[PDB]
């Protein structure tokens, strides 16, 4: 749902 | 060459599932697990992934593939366009994970958890404005929410939201002009606002609505769940689920050691591998992600809610924030690394919302030495034939690199843009020479003001499934981490969810002006689109990556033990 910091893949 | 989208949605396995036993997930991560249950206080999608079989940080409502709002979950929404409110009615025998009634406070308390700054959440942006007494509540200057009401009390299981205008996507889920959780005020209650976010009662032991529930949880490692007894849906098939955070090196001998049934949100490159691995089926689809490269521009005022984009550096011209984009080798990089899984992007709209995309967009896709140096040059950046590097008024073209920790390939692609920067003349250094760590990285760019210390980095997103980005850009966001602050971008993100782009046709040419004044004025400059990848192990049933599929958690099973 909401936006989110992903590590990075 | 790219892969296309034509990977199975679903592995739909002929064997029938057991009772129960006992499924193990992991979820890809150099990081250690950040356990935080409540919704508002959490920045991170790793565990906001994680926490999926409680309840996705207790979600509300249900949803069809393409994210919009659908009858029949743990709560239900409806909208009334003339009066501006959005009535959300929980279920009669909604209960937290100890036999206790989710209330309409508890609903409420979730907005206090984003809008009292006491919480200390990062959470806060101009789509929490548009509820009518937010702000104030926000700043102090009221006691309570005023455009939060309840029909049949504290105790009822009805809640309105009051609207100062009207939004688009509000049909839809991750539109962030409401919120979709609810969070447990009698077990909370009596914990100080600033003590909340460490305190084990939203960490190691929380109180759940979802199908599992956290029999134990081992800090910055692991959740142990159980099946929750005071579920309103359906009794899940598992006996277990172990859901672990798992290094990105250890990733592969894991699945080959049949250690991990599921791992989720692999990196591109390991894929060559994954995909050799008989046992596992590799599941596949459009990511619903972006990477892209920030410039520091400013910082955030934290009492005010406001980006003030007053950063002294050569990046508050133009020319320099588009020729740095136009140096870089995505492509290149793409091509070598990524097993055809990652697209240059030419905008910050990624292919999942096919609707709003445009191939009129050019963006910085393909690289361009030539009009790089140009751009420069015409800008008064004048090469310096001893040192190699740029100067203007003496001053020397040296920029900061604040590059992330990733793959095995990401100290050589950090430096593969190093490399392109240089031949355009622009000096680039790593942070502290350095890769930064994810847990401290996210620190130092959501925590006000702040930091100075860095001119470029990388942001990689787990996107909001509605296609606006008002959480990400706008002038009360922290999530704005870059801090700019423009008046005719405010006016796009703005003119993207006004009364007229509820006309489709309009909010198509809103996205299009958008995606092209974001490119030209060059904040922030769009790198990859993904396609995201999943192996499951073959003794899993009833496993899908649709958006539609609801009791996942409830459905899914095994077919045999280990
Ligand atoms: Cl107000």
């Amino acid at each position: 749902r909401p936006p989110g910091f992903s590590p990075f893949a | 060459k790219l892969k296309a989208g034509n990977f199975d949605v679903a592995y739909q396995n002929p064997d029938k599932a057991i009772k129960g036993g006992n499924l193990k997930v992991a979820y890809q991560s150099d990081s250690p697990m950040k356990a935080q249950w409540l919704s508002g206080l959490s920045n991170d999608a790793t565990f906001a992934t994680m926490s999926g079989p409680g309840g996705g940080q207790d979600g509300l409502f249900f949803t069809d593939s393409g994210f919009k709002f659908i009858k029949g979950g743990a709560a239900d929404v409806a909208l009334d366009k003339e009066s501006k409110t959005a009535t959300i009615t929980l279920r009669k025998d909604l209960k937290w994970s100890d036999g206790s009634e989710v209330t309409a406070k508890d609903y409420e308390f979730t907005y206090e958890t984003i809008a009292n700054p006491a919480y200390g959440s990062d959470r806060w942006t101009d789509s929490l404005a548009n509820i009518v007494g937010l702000s104030d509540y926000h700043t102090g200057k009221a006691k309570t929410i005023s455009g939060i009401t309840f029909p049949d009390g504290e105790n009822g299981k009805v809640i309105k939201v009051q609207f100062k205008e009207m939004k688009p996507g509000m049909t839809q889920s991750g539109n962030g002009y409401f919120l979709e959780t609810v969070a447990p005020y009698q077990y909370l209650k009596d914990v100080a606002p600033k003590d909340l976010a460490s305190s084990p009662k939203t960490t190691t032991k929380p109180l759940v609505t979802g199908p599992f529930k956290p029999e134990n949880v081992v800090a910055g490692e692991s959740i142990k769940y159980v099946p929750n007894p005071y579920y309103w849906g359906e009794k899940p098939k598992l006996n277990s689920i172990t859901y672990e955070v798992v290094s990105t090196a250890k990733s592969v001998a894991a699945l080959s050691s049949s250690k991990y049934d599921i791992i989720n949100g692999m990196v591109s490159s390991q894929y060559k591998q994954v995909k050799n691995l008989k046992g596992y089926k590799v599941l596949g689809q459009q990511a619903m992600y972006i990477s892209l490269m920030y410039y520091n521009l400013g910082h955030y005022d934290a009492k005010n809610s406001i980006n003030v984009q007053d950063r002294k550096t050569p990046l508050q011209d133009q020319n320099v924030r588009q020729a740095i984009g136009y140096a870089r080798n995505v492509a290149e990089v793409d091509n070598k690394f990524s097993n055809g899984l990652s697209t240059p992007a030419n905008s910050l709209i990624p292919p999942i919302f096919k609707q709003f995309t445009s191939s009129s967009v050019k963006g910085y896709e393909k690289q361009d030495l030539d009009k790089a140096n140009k751009l420069l040059d015409e800008d008064g950046w004048k090469l310096n034939k001893s040192t190699g590097y740029r100067e203007k008024d003496g001053k020397e073209l040296s920029l900061v690199y604040a590059a992330r920790v990733g793959d095995a390939n990401a100290e050589t692609i950090a430096q593969n843009y190093i490399q392109q920067w240089k031949k355009i003349g622009v000096k680039v250094s790593l942070y502290n020479g350095k890769l930064m760590e994810f847990n401290s990285w996210v620190d130092h760019m959501t925590t006000p003001p702040g930091a100075n210390d860095w001119d470029i980095t990388d942001g990689s997103w787990s996107l909001a499934s509605e296609p606006s980005q008002q959480d990400l850009f706008s002038a009360a966001a922290p999530y704005n981490f870059g801090h700019f602050n423009d008046s005719e971008i405010t006016k796009d993100l703005n003119d993207i969810d006004s009364a007229k782009s509820e006309n489709p046709t309009y909010r198509k040419a809103a996205f299009v002006k958008y995606q092209e004044d974001m490119n030209k004025k060059a904040y922030v400059i769009p790198t990859n689109f993904m396609l995201n990848y999943t192996p499951v192990n073959k003794r899993v049933v009833g496993m899908t990556l649709d958006y539609g599929a609801m009791n996942t958690w409830s459905e899914i099973g095994v077919s045999s033990a280990k």
